[PDB]
RNA sequence: ACACCCAGCCGC
């Protein structure tokens, strides 16, 4: 919810009209912002809209706020103000919602023009537990709209290596993107072919079929040397 | 900056005629001077929010720029240049281009940094992956057996 | 026509009248020796 | 006596040596302290070590090849 | 062109709907006014390299 | 906490007090070892703590302004241990990345852009070695 | 009978550097008899002073009268009787600070103790020989009732 | 395909992402594609 | 030789709507004609008839009770954006 | 029993306020009637809708939003009917539950709008309060809106349509003597309604020895309730949620030891 | 997606309790009364009811979070009378505080509407 | 903008989601200065 | 698009109260005015009865 | 592919949504919502006294939450829940790894972009609530450089119990609250809560019976006893001080300043009785004087927190922020805290000094630009006669700006909150305040001042060649005053450079950033504690010598 | 039921 001021927030709780502060006339707020929005964004402008939309609510009429006008002073909107019974800058005593005690620090208070900005909640939440994973390297898809996987990129890296969290980096690179395992000649340290079937392991070359090693090792790196060896560069994955 | 013809002038101060320009404290005063003006310089950069960094992470930078003799350049042009290996190097930047000169001179990586051992899945070794866990079997046999 | 522009360069002895598509211009209104040129009559016709 | 190592179990030290005997007490290895109302492995976990009866040797490597042996309940923990 | 408040909205449309777009595909596809350095006109610039 | 009165005079020997801040700097170590090289270094390690815990442990003031007892100056010591003991770095820690981001986070803060350059084109001017300064100075 | 100090005061100024507190004033005092400089924060609002307002002060270890120590908790419900009940405003805090005129080799010869009511201070500052009975970090009762 | 039950049709679940047996649960293909 | 009609056209669209922006920041005011363009409302009156592929309609638009008075022509007295809330600027609970 | 004796007072009754003055009594009893007020005082709203047809310009949970806060008359009737969920029946009965229809269509050239009087309730107990009409939706010709309603009993808390009050006013201690707020400037503040001072002074002076006991209100009817019955049936909840708590602790204590 | 049924807030589902008695062992006699599914509107006149006794060293209320509906009321006496008794008394005493109100209303409400 | 190296993104979809919106990007301009650029001058 | 049934901020009914609002408007009186024919006290009513649109003139136009 | 998929991959079990804060959980708790909660699943590994528990959980199956999901056999076989409503397969024996909803208590990794640094990933531990956001601790805010205005921020869950212990024993919050970037705590007390503690341990302050009841009821850590009143016999009342006093945890001792402390108290006689509690000395478990803030209580070096942190570990710590912002927000329903219109203005008197300063600047300005356009003013050594010129009038409104700035920040009062909001360090400052109250001052583009961009004059309402102090671009007026329209556009100008700015760094600084730690991401400290990098060569003897 | 390309927008 935005303000007409560039006073971004979204709602953090809801509480009932019980829970609400009050007036001395039972008004009770419908959006509470804190002060801490305004000593540092400048926007007084907030505060003189409110006051304005005070004296434009209780007088009868639609308040002016044209730039650059000099019949619209604060001192007048304040002096418009103290006619209809309320304080001359805004404040009102209100009253706590939980314990009916009086607040000693008078809150400002007033109509003030909100707008809901297209960005709710339930269109921007989104999980996922091994969901769908895309066709040319084995990881999970991308985006809300495909139950997608959130990208843990290089910064996500650097900062774990700056953790020292070894196993919790592999989880989230090995074990939680794209496990795969691959078998590779001892001799040439190239991919054999494995049939897991008839269990009959053979190094296609070497003509090689008595040992072969089990490598656990990410499906998106066996495509980065599948597409080296597209190019005649051959990375021998020597286990000695 | 010519800073050497203005040292060699007289009556100046000899001993205290800092200039900021790196290259030309490294042609003139040496590598360690070099490396102390680095120092001077990016902790002269860090004063004006007032926000201070500590004094064993500008010491780091300053000595793994200044480690090889010659001045290193945080860029290709000087990580890539060092003989570290492959497959850092081809994470870092230029690629293919390392792969090629790996595959072309037959490099052969020790998979002695962290990234290899990222890159390919593996245990890497960071902070708790220096290790070597062993099951000992002495202190094993006391307790009490539950399960 | 009225969205001609029309700039003398005083110190240049330059009269550029460019008229092409692309300017931006603005409705501005004329003072003619510290009056405005915009009387009342004007704004009783406009109101009507 | 070839031991030029901190004598001061590292944080990296408890954090897998806490979780490598989390994870075999998760499989049914036994237990080396009394059990008194815990269920999730990892306090434990923390109860060994705290206890310093954990089945659990550690090497070091050295940056030239050598290791190190060291026993956890022959270090000396953080707390 | 020219048409009523009423015959606007006897034909589905609004009448408050301020135009100035084309229809393509039923998108509604606006063009946005680029900008250039203008034409004809004589420029001095000081390249500083 | 051992509720020391600055009034009355104490129980404490100023010679205790010599022979714990010695055994404390002895027992203290960084480098350790029993070679000539290994002495030095250790001695290097620790100078400027060991130059800081002699001033502030010295005879003359604890005797004048702290006033402690001989609990409370053993107290003193085991904490002054254990402390350096817990602040030592410990092995396996990546200094490297935590020296990167330690000095890279003091650069989103900072303004781009009668003095020299200052601010991110400086750490980039820096951090590069950069043959051709934007505005090189002296200071003679 | 517990009593670290007992006198009478007479209040000089109110705010001698300004009001800085609405609900707090610091009163400027000196006694007449023992010839006691004092710096007093008293809660102006529920115990009004005025200048030259006569008023006797007790600085006590306990309120019982007896010895007891009350271990500084709030227990209401106490039958037997207090030193506080023949005061018209009592207080509590911990002395943090018996700052004096000592050389190294000159004893004590005038002492000034400051003490602190949880936020409310007071420096009491006078002849070394009758404040004795104060030490560091110790929780003394402070008691007023004003006189004519 | 599932075993234990021959001549069994796997629901497919797009989006739990596997191949899902209608009576007993069993999941034949560790993962799916697309 | 000139004289400027109002001031107050020097402003756009959406920074229009703004009321009192010569009393604010120039980055909030930038702020808030950035979002003004993402602020539901009625967004067209024939909204029944036309089916978009994306569409946001709030139930009770309000016409700002304090105007500018530029936006008589920008027709945000006809389709509003925004419902004038009874504000209080406090600090309630911590949840603000 | 250490409990005192409160006393009321009623300064003026319409048919929309009942503005009442409690004396002798705590702040926080005075605080929790007026939550009660706001939240736990039970009236009868409608809650379920089931659209016919539609084809008005608003759409269907437009149109069921706009029906669940029209205001029910509950005079006396809901002290009588049960919560839904607390009842036997199936789904709806009379017992709890009233019936509602909306026929309205629209067949001349001028608009038809849909008020509250067109709301055929079935117990003639219950009907929408103005029966100056509340206007549900305005319809041309050929649009009609055909529906049934169900409306039941519930709490403020569950819904602000089951709210009766329509914005109480709760003031204690108005001349400010117990410093409870604290001024900056007290003489440009407004002196409250039930203000005793003159207009020379600000506010009263400050009273050590003194506690809260005044308590103004001006609890105002939306119309389900009479503003008695707002307050009669309040007081009624209150003491009906502290005697289940009590009830409950018995049983507690009764399982304890 | 995720909003609780708005019935949730003062409603028991099957298998919770309304409330239970923890005796706190950080002090002697002090208990702690975990009220669920109610808010401030009980806790605050408990609250101040056990603070009128005057054999009640201590009484406080809190809710430990406002999507939550529990409320906890601690309650330490002296020596002398349990604290279950001191609540027991508060809800007795309230009630008969209520009860005497509404009937004072009641005739408050007669002697205006007769005139 | 072409025959299919030309100038791109000078027709975009109408930005229906509220009134000040589409009048907004019907009175919008555009800038050919390579988007990316990590330039200071124009952009003031 | 339509009066709201009930005041957001404290609950008063004021569904009913815009058609007289508008005849209040057709009977050459002000705003402030109107509003306190109503009853309307507190200003979070006459911000409801004020600064409302009756969107749904417009939409009902349109053909159904 | 080495960039986009070796280094960063997407991964499975993860969340991501918009975060709203809560003030009722502890710096090392997240919320969750029941979705995320229900979808995301940890395995765990039947144990032989856990039967009892996964049952239950396999039991009420996928939609009964806290419930179930895929149950893994030793096979390796993965049973599904939510479609299987068979009662054969539902018995788990030992062996079995079960995949379990997420519950209160299980740790978690949070993450926000851009992660500049170490403290922009921590783990928390997961709360349930009942809405659809991630809810924070707010003091949490302060190292992921996060607020509530929109930001979206990730969840990662780990699944296994080795990588669980290694984020509960290295990246929780309390362990990660002391940075190594400049040894003090990243963590702080911020906003609402720094700037009514600000109000609660003023000397002023003083609560009665019921109130300390109240906000007792709030503190975690207490031994379970009311303390003696400061003020007993007309009323017990106890002051803020004790009950932070309580707050403070162990037995901690540090000595601050407020940061309204006047200098030169020191040398007064007054120099250990403050006569505006601007010392703030904490004894032994007590604060017995002294005003809290920004430079006491926030993230500064030797901190009242960084001393906690320092002496009673992390719990401990932990501990201390819930209670602070547990007690203090409470408190704060109290006391409230608010900012309006009579906090921007200030008296007539204080309003006329601004106007006779700006026309005594204003009148100096014409008399300069007169003195230099008849050959006086000659030019400072080193610079040129334009500079100097410009220079000096640059000084001469500085100068105003400041002193106009210094007048209406005197004319504060004690109540005036933009002032208890910067003096607390909350938010704000004292140029803040100058510019509301009173002028805006002097507005630069790119260093210098408004640019001729027409032909010589900025804009056309002004004549040629005007050097004044109102063509060049330089406000007259407040925030509160209003701007007159050529301001109004000179501040969109000054806007629009840190706009710019702010827009064009980033794409900077991430570069050095990927630079600086792909030049050093290898280099550790190995065992004999020679830190060397990848290729084994000595970086350094000792790390940090 | 995709895959590229383009545009817009969110947080810092
Ligand atoms: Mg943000
Ligand atoms: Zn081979
Ligand atoms: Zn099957
Ligand atoms: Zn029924
Ligand atoms: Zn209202």
């Amino acid at each position: 919810f935005a303000s007409r001021h560039g006073q971004k927030g979204t709602c953090g709780i809801q509480y009932r009209q019980e829970d609400m502060p009050f007036t001395c006339e039972g008004i009770t707020p419908d959006i509470i912002i804190n002060p801490h929005a305004i000593p540092s964004r400048m926007t007084i402008g907030h505060l003189i809209e409110c006051l304005q939309g005070k004296v434009s609510a209780n007088k009868g009429e639609i308040g002016d706020a044209t730039p650059f006008n000099d019949a619209v002073n604060v001192q007048k909107i304040s002096n418009l103000l103290s006619d209809y019974g309320y304080h001359l800058r805004g404040n009102e005593v209100l009253y706590n919602g939980f314990t009916g005690r009086k607040i000693t620090s008078q809150i400002f208070i007033g109509p003030t023009y909100y707008q809901r900005l297209k960005h709710m909640v339930d269109d921007k939440i989104h999980s996922r537990a091994r969901g769908p994973i895309q066709i040319l390297n084995r990881q999970p898809m991308e985006g809300r709209s495909r139950d997608g996987g959130l990208r843990f990129g290089e910064m996500e890296r650097d900062c774990q290596i700056a953790h020292g969290a070894a196993q919790f980096l592999r989880e989230r690179l090995f074990e939680a993107s794209d496990p795969y395992q691959v078998h590779v000649c001892n001799l040439c340290g190239i991919m054999a072919i494995a049939n897991t079937r008839t269990h009959t392991y053979e190094c296609r070359g070497c003509r090689n079929k008595t040992q072969i090693s089990l490598v656990r090792m990410p499906y998106a790196c066996k495509l980065l040397f599948q597409e080296l060896m597209s190019m005649s560069i051959a990375p021998r994955m020597m286990s000695v | 900056v010519s800073l050497m013809r203005v040292l060699s002038e007289k009556d100046v101060d000899p001993v205290r005629t800092t200039s900021n320009d790196i290259v030309e404290i490294f042609t003139v005063l040496g590598i360690e001077a070099v490396r102390k003006a680095l120092e001077r310089e990016l902790y002269h950069v860090i004063s004006f929010d007032g926000s201070y960094v500590n004094y064993r992470h500008l010491a780091l930078l300053c000595d793994t720029m200044t480690c090889r003799g010659h001045l290193m350049a945080i860029t290709r042009h000087g990580v890539n240049r060092q003989d570290t290996g492959p497959l850092m190097k081809c994470s870092f930047e230029e690629t293919v281009d390392v792969l090629m000169e790996a595959a072309a001179h037959g490099e052969s990586d020790p998979m002695k940094g962290v990234s290899e051992n990222i890159m390919l899945g593996q245990l890497a070794p960071a902070g708790t992956g220096c290790f070597d866990l062993l099951l000992d079997a002495e202190k094993c046999k006391y307790g009490m057996e539950i399960p | 026509v009225s969205e001609v522009s029309m700039i003398r360069d005083i110190r240049e002895r330059e009269i550029r009248i460019y008229t092409d598509a692309g300017r931006i211009c603005r409705p501005l209104l004329i003072v003619e020796k510290q009056k405005l040129l915009l009387k009342k009559r004007h704004i009783d016709q406009l109101k009507e | 006596q070839k031991r030029i190592t901190t004598p001061y179990m590292t944080k990296y030290e408890r954090a897998r040596v806490l979780g490598t005997r989390a994870l075999q007490i998760a499989m049914c290895a036994p237990v080396m302290v009394e059990l008194e109302g815990e269920t999730d492995p990892l306090l434990i976990a923390m109860k060994e070590l705290k206890a310093r009866k954990i089945p659990i040797i550690i090497r070091r490597y050295l940056p030239d090849g050598s290791y190190e042996d060291w026993g956890v309940d022959e270090l000396i923990i953080s707390d | 062109n020219g048409l009523t408040d009423r015959d606007l909205c006897e034909l589905n449309e609004c009448p408050l709907d301020p135009g100035g777009y084309f229809i393509i595909n039923g998108s509604e596809k606006v063009l946005i006014a680029q900008e250039k350095m203008a034409t004809n006109t004589v420029y001095v610039f000081a390249k500083k390299d | 906490i051992f509720h020391i009165n600055p009034r009355l005079p104490s129980d404490l020997h100023p010679i205790k007090v010599v022979e714990g801040v010695k055994e404390l700097s002895k027992k203290l170590v960084i480098v350790n070892g029993d070679d000539p090289l290994s002495r030095q270094a250790q001695e290097n390690a620790t100078l400027l703590f060991n130059i800081h815990l002699r001033s502030t442990l010295c005879s003359r003031r604890m005797a004048e302004e702290f006033r402690l007892s001989g609990e409370a100056f053993d107290w003193l010591l085991g904490e002054i241990e254990s402390k350096f003991n817990q602040a030592i770095a410990h092995p396996g820690e990546m200094v490297g990345a935590l020296a990167a981001q330690s000095l890279g986070e003091p650069a989103t803060q900072m303004t781009l852009n009668k003095n020299v350059t200052l601010g991110v084109p400086r750490l980039k001017e820096l951090i590069n070695i950069s043959k051709k300064p934007k505005t090189p100075s002296l200071t003679v | 009978a517990g009593i670290l100090f007992e006198d009478i005061f007479d209040v000089k100024d109110i705010d001698p550097e300004g009001k800085k507190f609405d609900r707090v004033s610091r009163l400027h005092c000196e006694s007449e008899s023992f010839k006691m400089d004092l710096i007093l924060d008293v809660n102006i609002q529920i115990y009004p002073v005025d200048l030259g307002d006569k008023f006797r002060l007790v600085i006590a270890s306990t309120l019982y009268e007896d010895g007891t120590l009350d271990d500084g908790e709030y227990n209401p419900t106490d039958d037997r009787p207090s030193r506080a009940d023949q005061f018209e405003y009592v207080m509590y805090g911990k002395v943090y600070r018996i700052e004096g005129d000592e050389t190294s080799t000159e004893a004590a010869t005038r002492l000034s103790a400051y003490v602190s009511y949880g936020g409310l201070l007071m420096r009491l500052q006078g002849d070394a020989n009758n404040l004795h009975g104060f030490e560091v970090d110790s929780r003394v009762y402070l008691l007023m009732k004003k006189l004519a | 395909t599932c075993p234990n039950h021959p001549d069994a049709i796997l629901v497919e679940d797009y989006r739990a992402g596997d191949m899902i047996c209608p009576e007993c649960g069993l999941v034949v293909g560790d993962r799916v594609i697309d | 030789t000139h004289c400027e009609i109002h001031p107050s056209m020097i402003l756009g669209v959406c920074a229009s709507i703004i009321p009192f922006p010569d009393h604010n920041q120039s980055p909030r005011n930038t702020y808030q004609s950035a979002m003004g363009k993402q602020a539901m409302g009625v967004y067209i009156t024939n909204f029944h008839v036309r089916m978009d592929t994306l569409a946001h309609v709030l139930y009770y638009p309000q016409k700002p009770l304090v105007t500018t008075r530029s936006m008589e022509y920008l027709r945000f007295r006809e389709l509003p954006a925004g419902i004038n809330s009874i504000v209080a600027i406090a600090s309630y609970t911590g949840y603000n | 029993p250490y409990a005192n004796q409160p006393t009321v007072r009623i300064t003026e009754l319409t048919d929309e306020n009942v503005k009442f003055i409690i004396e002798n009594t705590d702040l926080a009893v005075a605080n929790s009637i007026r939550r009660v007020f706001i939240a736990e005082v039970p009236i009868i709203a409608i809650d379920w809708v089931q659209i016919d047809a539609n084809s008005s310009v608003l759409h269907d949970e437009f149109i069921a939003h706009r029906l669940g806060l029209i205001p029910l008359t509950s005079d006396d009737i809901v002290d009588k009917l049960q919560y839904s969920r607390d009842c036997t029946c199936e789904e709806f009965c009379p017992e709890c539950s009233v019936e509602f229809t909306l026929d309205v269509r629209c067949n001349e050239d001028q608009t038809r709008h849909v008020t509250s009087r067109d709301l055929i309730s079935n117990s003639p107990r219950v009907i929408p309060v103005t029966s100056d009409d509340i206007l549900i939706v305005k319809l041309r010709k050929g649009q009609e809106l055909r529906l049934r309603a169900y409306a039941k009993k519930g709490f403020g808390k569950e819904h602000a349509k089951w709210n009766p009050t329509a914005g109480v006013a709760f003031e204690y201690d108005p001349d400010n003597a117990l410093r409870h707020t604290v001024y900056p400037k007290p003489e440009e503040w407004p002196k409250s309604e039930y203000s005793e001072l003159d207009e020379d002074e600000s506010q009263a002076p400050y009273d050590p020895n003194g506690k809260p006991e005044r308590f103004y209100y001006n609890v105002e009817s939306c119309g389900s309730l009479r503003p008695e019955t707002i307050v009669l049936s309040a007081l009624s909840g209150l003491k009906k949620k502290l005697s289940d708590l009590q009830t409950q602790l018995s049983h507690e204590i009764q399982s304890d030891v | 997606m995720n909003a609780p049924p708005a019935f949730e807030s003062f409603l028991l589902f099957e298998g919770e309790k309304k409330i239970t008695i923890n005796k706190d062992t950080k002090v002697p006699n002090a208990c702690l009364f975990t009220i669920n599914k109610e808010d401030h509107t009980l806790g605050n006149i408990i609250k101040s009811q056990l603070l009128k006794d005057p054999q009640v060293l201590f009484a406080g209320y809190k809710v430990p979070h406002p999507l939550e509906h529990k409320i906890i009321i601690r309650v330490q006496t002296t020596p002398d009378y349990s604290p279950q008794e001191a609540f027991t008394n508060a809800i007795t005493d309230l009630i008969s505080e209520l009860s005497l109100l509404e009937e004072r209303f009641r005739v408050a409400i007669k002697d205006k509407q007769e005139g | 903008w072409g025959d299919q190296q030309a100038r791109a993104g000078v027709s975009q979809v109408l930005n229906r989601l509220t009134f000040a919106s589409t009048l907004s990007h019907l009175r919008r301009l555009n800038s050919p200065i390579g988007r990316d650029g990590k330039l200071a001058k124009p952009r003031q | 698009m339509i009066i709201p049934v009930r005041c957001f901020t404290c609950g008063k009914i004021v569904g009913n109260k815009w058609e007289a609002y508008l005849g209040l408007l057709q009977a050459e009186y002000t705003e402030g005015d109107a509003l306190d024919a109503l009853g309307l006290k507190r200003y979070c009513c006459r911000r409801m009865l004020l600064a409302h649109v009756d969107l749904i003139e417009k939409l009902l136009n349109y053909a159904p | 592919r080495v960039r986009g998929n070796l280094m960063g991959k997407r991964v499975d079990f993860s969340a991501r949504t918009v975060i709203t804060p809560d003030p009722n959980l502890s710096i090392d708790q997240v919320g969750v919502p029941r979705s995320i909660a229900a979808n995301m699943t940890f395995a765990e590994i039947v144990t032989p006294f856990n039967i009892d528990r996964l049952q239950e959980l396999v039991r009420r199956g996928n939609s009964q939450y806290p419930g179930a999901k895929y149950i893994i056999r030793d096979n390796g076989d993965r049973i599904d829940l939510r479609f299987h409503p068979k009662p054969s397969d539902l018995h788990l024996q030992t062996g079995y790894k079960v995949e379990r909803h997420m519950c209160d208590g299980d740790i978690v990794i949070f993450n926000r972009q851009p992660t500049l640094h170490k403290m922009s990933m921590m783990g928390h531990r997961v709360r349930i609530l009942p809405w659809s956001t991630f809810r924070l601790n707010l003091s949490v805010t302060t190292p992921y450089n996060a607020d509530f205005d929109g930001d979206e921020m990730n969840l990662h869950l780990p699944q296994s119990l080795e990588t669980r212990a290694e984020i509960q024993e290295l990246a929780m919050v309390p362990r990660m609250i002391v940075t190594p970037q400049s040894n003090r705590p990243v963590m702080g007390i911020v906003q609402d809560t720094l700037t009514a503690v600000r109000k609660f341990t003023k000397r002023d302050v003083f609560l009665e019976r019921g109130e300390v009841m109240n906000l007792l009821m709030f503190l975690s850590t207490w031994d379970g006893k009311v303390p003696q009143p400061a003020i007993l016999k007309p009323r017990p009342l106890w002051t803020g001080k004790q009950i932070f006093s309580l707050i403070i945890p162990g037995h901690i001792n540090c000595i601050r300043t407020h940061s309204t402390h006047p200098d030169d108290e020191d040398s007064g006689p007054y120099k250990h009785i403050s006569p505006g509690d601007t010392k703030v000395v904490v004894e032994n478990g007590e604060l017995i004087m002294g005003i809290l803030c920004k430079k006491s209580l926030g993230t500064s070096a030797g901190s009242l927190v960084h001393i906690s942190y320092l002496e009673m570990g992390h719990d401990i710590t932990r501990l201390f922020y819930s209670n602070i912002q547990t007690v203090i927000n409470n408190w704060l329903l109290i006391e409230g805290h608010t900012i309006g219109i009579g906090d921007s203005i200030a008296d007539s008197k204080t309003y006329q000094d601004i106007q006779n300063t700006i026309k005594k600047a204003k009148q100096d300005v014409i008399e300069v630009i007169e003195k230099a356009h008849n050959n006086e003013l000659e030019p400072t050594p080193g610079n040129t006669l334009r500079q100097t010129f410009e220079n000096q009038v640059n000084r001469i409104l500085n100068d105003a700006r400041d002193k106009t700035g210094s007048s209406a920040q005197k004319s504060l009062s004690e109540y005036n909150n933009f002032k208890s909001m910067v003096v607390s360090g909350a938010k704000g400052s004292k140029i803040n305040i100058s510019q509301v109250i009173a002028v805006v001052g002097q507005q630069n583009v790119e260093g210098k001042r408004i640019p001729f961009g027409f032909k010589h004059r900025t804009l056309p309402h002004f004549i040629k060649d005007d050097y004044g102090p109102e063509s060049r671009g330089f406000v007259e007026n407040s925030y509160l005053a209003g701007l007159t329209p050529t301001e109004f556009f000179f501040h969109a100008m000054g806007g629009r450079e840190g706009l710019i700015d702010t827009a064009v760094k980033t794409a900077e600084t991430g570069y050095i950033q990927r630079r600086l730690i792909k030049s050093m991401e290898s280099v550790m400290v190995k065992y004999d504690a020679t830190v060397r990098n990848s290729i084994n060569q000595v970086v350094q003897l000792r790390y940090g010598e």
